[PDB]
């Protein structure tokens, strides 16, 4: 019933389940925190734009590295009008014979792309599953470095 | 005569004596019952939960789960085993931090005595105050508790087991 | 029977007007606990015994009323996920998972075979709905034996279930009209108040209004 | 038939006080009455006074000062309101003074009293960083 | 109906007292305020509003698809 | 404490190893897929044309046999009070004090040999992965190498 | 626990001690007004939050203010 | 091992494991005392 | 989450807690943080969040639902 | 069609990032 | 033949025989236990009796209206069920009967809330204690009746056999 509102006193001495609530919702709210000077204001906002940014582009590499991995971009790439673009496989243990059947894609079930990925990697001149593993490779890199 | 009766002769408790809350049959049968059965120590309580609880939480996953079978099969059988022993292994894990995080004592039915006697003048709520005088009340009492409602747990699941086995093969 | 139209809206519009006039006799009981009751002349008989165990009543209304919901309503909602999901052999259907509703085929049956066992002087059921044969003017089904099914069960359910939850919240405004361990004394309020303030966390509709209103939406639900 | 002889002739409620009101702090409500008038408990129901001493156990200050409050339509007015804590610790607390709160009575002084109306409030950002 | 009550379901007095505020003040500024001051509808009669409206567009919705269905066909 | 346990899972899982290969050598280690019919479309692994590979059932039996070892390890993990080792430091047990870069040699059951037996299995299985990743062969195929034979035979 | 502040706009009506349910406020010799007394929050720890205080209050904009904080077993009305 | 057995391998990890890891974690954080 | 406020749902929980507390077989299990009903405001967030967020998905369903269906 | 030894690095590169990250978690502090 | 509960007017402490004139107290407490649990036994036989014979929707029909007849179709795990249900329950009374206070018959406890008996609780209990020696002269006629003649009670009475 303490501890947990580390960054105020007022919440964590509350005898009831409002204060994991409140716990939550008032985590981002910096300049209510106690204890709270400008500077570390500051700081720590810095500190949270890296982090994510970092989770930005963890995200973009992840796209990446699954489009490359379950992906049929090289088979869209020969036929981008007819062939529809995959996002990423599917393992749920929940699916009966009748839903793997539906959602089986080439090898695997998969989930169509509806991002428009697959069309902006083309247009900026991406042709192979290795392209977009280089990609998703520097992409996590740079989250590393952010972080 | 009145069969509703205030708790205890306290008008003010929120509570009351109702031929279901203090009634001779529910007397007999609290106190028959593992959790308040006298003369038990917390290991031998949390056993007897424990097997008595895996043995009839493998019947609804036996019975309804994503394999069963209108016939028998070893294959259900096994799954439905196997869910109920992780089941209990969620309750056992849910049980530990539930007793790391509610008490710290590790011998009770004293220490409310020597903070009665020998004052409590400290940071209280572990010298003062203590809710309960059961050896449950303990974070070893509780430990054992958890420990022996895991173990029975997963011998009375692989007693039940058995046991629907030897019903659907020989009947 | 035959004019559909007739029989559907009569249904409907009586059904309504039943529900309505239920929340109205809620309301007016919390009302009458406001306003004309008398704790002197009301010792100890069942209205005080009622109220000095409100408590139990509305926590086992509570569990009754998430039983009932948790059931019906995730039976139905296990079937939208088994068929969603291509397993249909899993759903709580006929030709699945099967609820027979037993006990109502039962009476049906009883029904049917009134007439010259326990009815001895009837020429025919009291409704072909029970069972018998199909009533047709010109070429129009007027009556016809409603079989029950699994479907049928659920759906029964649901209306206790919503019948149960209507209940809940207009037996917790009836009873805590009065007062409750947030507001000792919310008789002094009246029997419509929009709250006593934000304080103890926040006191809106604590009123016993305010529950004949919330009763009024699960009685739309209901009906 | 009850604990103690002072209790209000009350055949109990599930609405009484809790596990709170046995390791946090109780309250206890205290009064003479001329007659045993029948009251409602706010808790509950119907309870009866006593000819007399009358006491009462409750988990709230709120619910002891609302049975005060109805206390004063049977004309009674020395009632008196106690905190208990979980041992018996007793703090007088509703006629602090022996004088009701709204009462003027000497030897009070003013508590959260601001020399200003409202407009003379000073702005929030100039409250930052505090 | 049934969408126009959940704007008194779901909001609050005080709001619309403020934007109240702001109308009469360019009534006040017209010089036409009325006498009887304009007050947004009380809590209780929000609720009650809401609720009305909520019961009247959800039984109308249901009368209309039940009569047009079982006239239809 | 971390450091002592997983050396004697390292070592326990050498001797697995060992067996894993025994077995895959002497015809055992059953042969086939899953049934997909029998344990649903989770055991599928993929559909290449109108064949579902699954899992292999050896996979599936040597994932069984890891589950008994590791439940035999969540028991003694909430078994705390009554193992004579146990998993995690007690409030107050302080850490056994770091070996160093060689332990004591004392011969037997005892703490400095079990400690120095953990560390070289630990890095035997290192080594072994190690191998595997900068040759290319399987981590049966490189202890059948680095058993001379006698393993895989 | 919840903030009770007095305002000198007080007039000493006593409308809001009286309304207090948990013995919060009190009423105080003062030389502010004609009536000679201002109200006072010598006991804020049994404030609940209600706000009863400054719904009787008759001065224009209050002279008892209720500024809601930390919550307490006390302030949040909880029974048990 | 194969790259198809992935998913098998880690969506139930993942899916099942982290939840349970991180409950107790942020179960025992949040119920600590000082 | 928008409609019931609070008030309501604080006696509600208030029972649940009486029942709790006064059932055998589970008083010996008790909660660390007192069960209170959500504040106004985590109420009306709570419902505007469930609020946005069913509208979100069952917006996204049916027009990529619809699209697909529809144009092959 | 990526090799076992492309996934396999990029899972240890993933590692060492989701390292940094609880770095940066730990040092934004509790 | 005491100041128990249990005389009625027809005959007031009805000891013919004066089983009760030389017992002591705990023999009289052991007797009342045995007429108590006959009574309710026989009550419950009496209408399983009826009610079987004319209504037996368990067992999918079958199970012969007749007792006596379904005592040996019923699939003798179900007996087992019964008989271990049963024996739960007495060894449940046997818990209660070293409970302080406790009375001969009383399982319910009532003497936690009856001091001071009226004479609505003595006359109810004394109808419980009338019910209970009909039904059980009652069923011992059924038995009686279906052992010598075969047929079962409204089988027996619709045919005419009397
Ligand atoms: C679709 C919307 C919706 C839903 C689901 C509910 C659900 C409920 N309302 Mg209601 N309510 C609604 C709209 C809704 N309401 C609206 C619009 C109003 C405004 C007037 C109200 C006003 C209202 C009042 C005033 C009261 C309720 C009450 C109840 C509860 C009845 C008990 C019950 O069935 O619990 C069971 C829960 C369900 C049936 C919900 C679905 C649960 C699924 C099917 C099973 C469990 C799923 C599982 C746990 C998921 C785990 C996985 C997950 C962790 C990822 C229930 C939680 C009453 C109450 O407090 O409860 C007694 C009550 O007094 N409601
Ligand atoms: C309340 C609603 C409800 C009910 C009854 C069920 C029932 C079931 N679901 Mg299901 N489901 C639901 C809602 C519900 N679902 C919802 C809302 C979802 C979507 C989130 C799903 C999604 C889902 C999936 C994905 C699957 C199921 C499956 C199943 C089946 C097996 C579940 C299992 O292992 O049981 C476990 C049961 C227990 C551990 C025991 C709980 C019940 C006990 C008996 C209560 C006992 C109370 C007792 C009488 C108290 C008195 C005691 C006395 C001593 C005093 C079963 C038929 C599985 C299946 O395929 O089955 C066909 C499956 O794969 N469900
Ligand atoms: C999932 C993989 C896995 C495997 C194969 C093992 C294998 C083993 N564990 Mg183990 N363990 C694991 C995960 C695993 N563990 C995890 C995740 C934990 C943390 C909860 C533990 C905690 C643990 C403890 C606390 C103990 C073991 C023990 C053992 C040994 C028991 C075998 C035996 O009886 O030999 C014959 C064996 C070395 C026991 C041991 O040291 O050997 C007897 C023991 O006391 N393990
Ligand atoms: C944020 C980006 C992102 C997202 C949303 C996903 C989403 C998914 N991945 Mg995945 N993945 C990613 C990046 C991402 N991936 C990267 C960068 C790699 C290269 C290492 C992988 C490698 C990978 C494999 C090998 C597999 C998946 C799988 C899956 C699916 C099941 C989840 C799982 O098992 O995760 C497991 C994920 C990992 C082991 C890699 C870690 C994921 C990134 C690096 C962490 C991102 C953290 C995020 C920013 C915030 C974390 C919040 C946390 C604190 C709660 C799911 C669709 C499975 C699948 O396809 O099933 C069908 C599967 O087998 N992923
Ligand atoms: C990423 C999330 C995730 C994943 C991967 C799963 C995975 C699974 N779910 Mg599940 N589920 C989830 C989220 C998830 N769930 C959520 C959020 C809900 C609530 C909405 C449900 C509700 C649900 C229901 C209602 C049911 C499942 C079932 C299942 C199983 C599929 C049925 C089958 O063929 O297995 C068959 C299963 C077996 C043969 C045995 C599996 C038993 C456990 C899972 C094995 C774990 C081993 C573990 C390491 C043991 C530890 C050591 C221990 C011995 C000490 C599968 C294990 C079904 C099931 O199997 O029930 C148990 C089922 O009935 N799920
Ligand atoms: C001494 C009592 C007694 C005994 C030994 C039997 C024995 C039998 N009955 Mg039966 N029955 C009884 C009383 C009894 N009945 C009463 C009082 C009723 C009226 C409700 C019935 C109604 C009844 C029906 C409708 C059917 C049977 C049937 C049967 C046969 C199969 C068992 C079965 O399904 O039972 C079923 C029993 C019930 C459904 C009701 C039992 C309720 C019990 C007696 C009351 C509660 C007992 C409790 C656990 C202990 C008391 C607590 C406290 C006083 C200490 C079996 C020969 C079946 C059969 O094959 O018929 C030929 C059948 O279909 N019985
Ligand atoms: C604790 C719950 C429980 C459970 C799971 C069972 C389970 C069972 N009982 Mg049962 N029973 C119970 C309590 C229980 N009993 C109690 C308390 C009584 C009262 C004494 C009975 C009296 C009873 C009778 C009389 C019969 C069963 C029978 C059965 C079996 C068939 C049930 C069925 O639908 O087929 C799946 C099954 C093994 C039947 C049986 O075994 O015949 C084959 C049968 O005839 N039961
Ligand atoms: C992985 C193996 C690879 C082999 C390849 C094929 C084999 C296979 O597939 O295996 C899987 C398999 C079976 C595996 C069985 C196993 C591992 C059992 C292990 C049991 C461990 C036990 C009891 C531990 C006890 C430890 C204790 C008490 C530990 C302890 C202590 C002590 C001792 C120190 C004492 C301390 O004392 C104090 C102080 O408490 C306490 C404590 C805790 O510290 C069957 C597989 C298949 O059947 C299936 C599935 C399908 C079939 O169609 C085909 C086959 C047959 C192959
Ligand atoms: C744990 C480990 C191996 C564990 C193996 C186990 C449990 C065995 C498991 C199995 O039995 C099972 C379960 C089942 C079997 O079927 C399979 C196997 C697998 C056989 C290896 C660790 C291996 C760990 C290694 C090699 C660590 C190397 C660390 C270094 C070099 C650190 C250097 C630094 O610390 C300094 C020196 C200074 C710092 O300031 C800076 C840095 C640089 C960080
Ligand atoms: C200890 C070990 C295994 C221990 C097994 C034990 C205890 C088993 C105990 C048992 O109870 C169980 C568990 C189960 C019972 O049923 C069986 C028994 C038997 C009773 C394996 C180590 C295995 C150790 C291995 C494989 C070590 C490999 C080391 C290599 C390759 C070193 C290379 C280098 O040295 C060079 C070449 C040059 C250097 O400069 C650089 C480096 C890199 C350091
Ligand atoms: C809009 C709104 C107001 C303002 C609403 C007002 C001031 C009502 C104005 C009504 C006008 C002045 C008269 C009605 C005019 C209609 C055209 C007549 C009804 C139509 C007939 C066919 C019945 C509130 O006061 C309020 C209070 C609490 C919660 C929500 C709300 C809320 O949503």
């Amino acid at each position: 019933v303490y501890k947990f509102p580390k960054f105020s006193k007022a919440l964590a001495e509350d005898p009831s389940t409002r204060r994991i609530w409140y716990g939550i919702a008032t985590a981002h709210d910096f300049e209510s925190h106690d204890a709270m000077t400008e500077s570390k204001l500051y700081q720590k906002i810095f500190a949270s734009h890296f982090g994510h940014i970092a989770i930005i582009f963890l995200w973009t590499a992840g796209n990446l590295f699954h489009v490359a991995w379950q992906g049929n971009f090289e088979a869209w790439i020969l036929n981008p009008l007819k062939v529809r673009p995959i996002a990423h496989a599917i393992w749920d243990p929940h699916f009966g014979q009748a839903a793997y059947k539906a959602f089986l894609k080439t090898s695997s079930p998969a989930n169509l792309a509806l991002s428009g990925v697959y069309e902006w990697w083309y247009t900026i001149g991406m042709r192979t599953n290795n392209d977009l593993y280089q990609g998703s490779f520097f992409l996590i890199l740079l989250s590393s470095l952010l972080l | 005569v009145s069969f509703i009766k205030p708790y205890r002769q306290d008008p003010f408790v929120g509570h009351l004596a109702t031929p279901i809350t203090t009634s001779a049959f529910t007397r007999a049968y609290l106190k028959v019952l593992p959790a308040y059965r006298p003369g038990l120590t917390p290991l031998s309580r949390g056993a007897e939960i424990g097997f008595t609880h895996g043995y009839f939480l493998i019947g609804p996953f036996y019975t309804y789960g994503p394999l069963r079978s209108v016939e028998f099969s070893l294959t259900s059988l096994a799954a439905g085993l196997l869910a109920a022993i992780t089941l209990l292994l969620i309750l056992t894990v849910g049980l530990s931090i539930y007793g790391q995080v509610t008490y710290d004592v590790y011998d009770n039915a004293l220490i409310v005595k020597l903070v009665r006697q020998m004052v409590g003048s400290e940071r209280t709520q572990d010298l003062p105050q203590i809710k309960g005088t059961s050896e449950l009340d303990t974070v070893l009492g509780w430990q054992k508790f958890s420990e022996g409602f895991f173990s029975g747990g997963l011998i009375g699941s692989i007693v039940a087991a058995v046991g629907i086995a030897l019903y659907s093969t020989y009947l | 029977a035959i004019d559909y139209p007739t029989q559907l809206s009569l249904f409907t519009h009586h059904v309504w007007i039943g529900g309505f006039c239920i929340v109205g006799g809620a309301a007016h009981g919390a009302i009458f606990f406001v306003r004309d009751y008398n704790a002197a002349n009301n010792y100890n008989n069942l209205i005080d015994r009622v109220i000095r165990h409100r408590d139990a009543i509305i926590s086992h209304l509570n569990w009754v009323c998430i039983f009932l919901g948790c059931h019906s309503f995730g039976l139905y909602v296990h079937n939208d996920t088994m068929r969603a999901l291509g397993r249909s052999q899993d759903l709580f259907s006929d030709n699945a998972i099967a609820l027979k509703p037993i006990f109502a085929q039962f009476i049906q049956n009883l029904h049917t075979l009134a007439p010259g066992s326990t009815a001895p002087n009837a020429l025919t059921t009291v409704s072909y709905a029970f069972g018998g044969d199909v009533i047709s003017v010109g070429s129009k089904i007027a009556m016809m034996p409603i079989s029950l099914g699994t479907a049928d069960f659920l759906v029964h359910h649901i209306h206790a279930f919503t019948i149960h939850v209507t209940v809940l919240i207009l037996l917790k405004g009836v009873l805590y009209s009065r007062n409750s361990r947030l507001i000792p004394d919310k008789a002094n309020l009246g029997f419509r108040f929009p709250c006593d303030g934000p304080g103890r966390g926040g006191t809106c509709q604590v009123s016993a209004w305010d529950h004949v209103f919330l009763g009024l939406f699960w009685m739309y639900n209901s009906i | 038939k009850l604990k103690q002889s002072d209790f209000p002739k009350f055949e109990g409620s599930t609405g009484g006080w809790l596990s709170a009101a046995k390791n946090e702090e109780k309250y206890v409500i205290i009064w003479t009455s001329k007659d045993a008038s029948l009251f409602e408990m706010p808790t509950g129901g119907t309870a009866k006074m006593n000819a007399g001493n009358n006491v009462a156990y409750f988990a709230r200050k709120e619910q002891c000062l609302a049975l005060g409050s109805q206390l004063r339509g049977f004309k009674i007015t020395n009632y008196k309101i106690f905190r208990i804590y979980p041992p018996l610790d007793i703090t007088l607390l509703h006629p602090f003074d022996g004088v009701f709160p709204e009462k003027v009575n000497q030897g009070r002084s003013p508590v959260g009293k601001r020399d200003a109306s409202i407009g003379g409030n000073p702005n929030p950002a100039s409250l930052k960083f505090q | 109906i049934w969408a126009f009550s959940l704007m008194f379901l779901f909001s609050g007095r005080g709001y619309w007292q403020e934007l109240i505020e702001s109308i009469v003040w360019a009534h006040n500024k017209l010089k036409v305020a009325p006498s009887i001051q304009p007050r947004a509808l009380s809590i209780t009669q929000g609720r009650a509003v809401g609720v009305a409206h909520y019961l009247l567009g959800g039984i109308g919705t249901t009368w209309a698809f039940f009569l047009a269905r079982i006239i239809s066909v | 404490k971390a450091e002592r346990w997983n050396g004697r899972h390292a070592m326990f899982g050498w001797i697995v190893l060992l067996a894993t290969g025994y077995a895959q050598a002497h015809g055992l280690l059953p042969e086939g897929g899953m049934d997909a019919k029998e344990w649903g479309t989770w055991v599928i692994v993929s559909t290449t044309n109108g064949e579902q590979v699954t899992i292999p059932a050896a996979r599936a039996a040597i994932a069984i046999g890891h589950l008994h070892f590791g439940a035999v390890g969540v028991f003694a993990a909430y078994s705390k009070n009554s193992v004579k080792d146990r998993l995690l430091l007690e409030p107050g047990e302080k850490d056994e004090a770091p070996a160093g870069l060689f332990p004591a040699l004392r011969p037997g059951l005892t703490k400095e040999a079990e400690m120095l037996n953990g560390r070289v299995a630990m890095l035997g299985l290192v080594a072994l992965v190690a191998v595997s990743a900068a040759t290319g062969q399987d981590i049966l195929s490189v202890i059948d190498q680095g058993l001379g034979g006698l393993l895989l035979k | 626990s919840h903030t009770v502040k007095i305002y000198d706009t007080c007039i000493g009506c006593t409308q809001c001690v009286r309304a207090c349910p948990t013995d919060v406020l009190e009423m105080v010799p003062w030389d502010g007004c004609k009536a000679g007394q201002i109200a006072s929050a010598p006991r804020t720890e049994d404030c609940v939050g209600c706000k009863r205080c400054e719904t009787a209050c008759p001065t224009d904009f209050l002279s008892v203010r209720v500024y809601l904080g930390g919550e307490t077993t006390r302030s949040l009305g909880l029974a048990y | 091992m194969s790259l198809d057995l992935l998913p098998s391998f880690f969506v139930p990890l993942v899916g099942l494991v982290l939840p349970l890891f991180s409950i107790i974690g942020l179960f025992l954080y949040i119920e600590k005392e000082n | 989450f928008l409609i019931s406020w609070r008030g309501y749902w604080q006696e509600l929980i208030e029972t649940i807690v009486w029942a709790h507390e006064r059932t055998p077989l589970a008083n010996l299990v008790r909660w660390k943080d007192k069960p209170v009903a959500l504040s106004i405001v985590q109420a009306r967030l709570v419902g505007l969040a469930h609020f946005t967020i069913g509208y979100v998905l069952t917006y996204a369903a049916f027009v990529i639902a619809s699209t697909i269906g529809k144009l092959g | 069609m990526i090799y076992d030894s492309q996934v396999y690095i990029a899972l240890v590169i993933a590692v060492v990032a989701s390292v940094l990250a609880i770095r940066l978690g730990a040092t934004l502090y509790n | 033949l005491d100041g128990m509960i249990g005389s009625s007017a027809p005959f007031k402490n009805f000891d013919p025989l004066g089983f009760a004139a030389k017992a002591d107290q705990k023999t009289l407490n052991k007797y009342r236990e045995s007429e108590l649990k006959h009574g309710r036994v026989a009550m419950l036989a009496v209408l399983g009796w009826i009610v079987q014979e004319f209504w037996h929707p368990l067992y999918d029909g079958k199970l012969s209206s007749n007792p006596l007849k379904a005592l040996t179709e019923v699939p003798l795990i179900g007996w087992a069920q019964i008989f271990v249900a049963i024996n739960v329950i007495e060894y449940l009374q046997n818990k209660i009967k070293e409970l302080p206070g406790y009375r001969p018959g009383d399982y319910l406890g009532t003497w936690e809330w009856v001091e001071q008996s009226d004479e609505g609780w003595d006359s109810y209990q004394t109808k419980e204690l009338n019910n209970g020696r009909l039904a059980m002269v009652a069923i011992a006629g059924l038995i009686v009746q279906d052992l010598i003649t075969g047929q079962a009670a409204l089988e027996q009475i619709t045919a005419g056999n009397t």
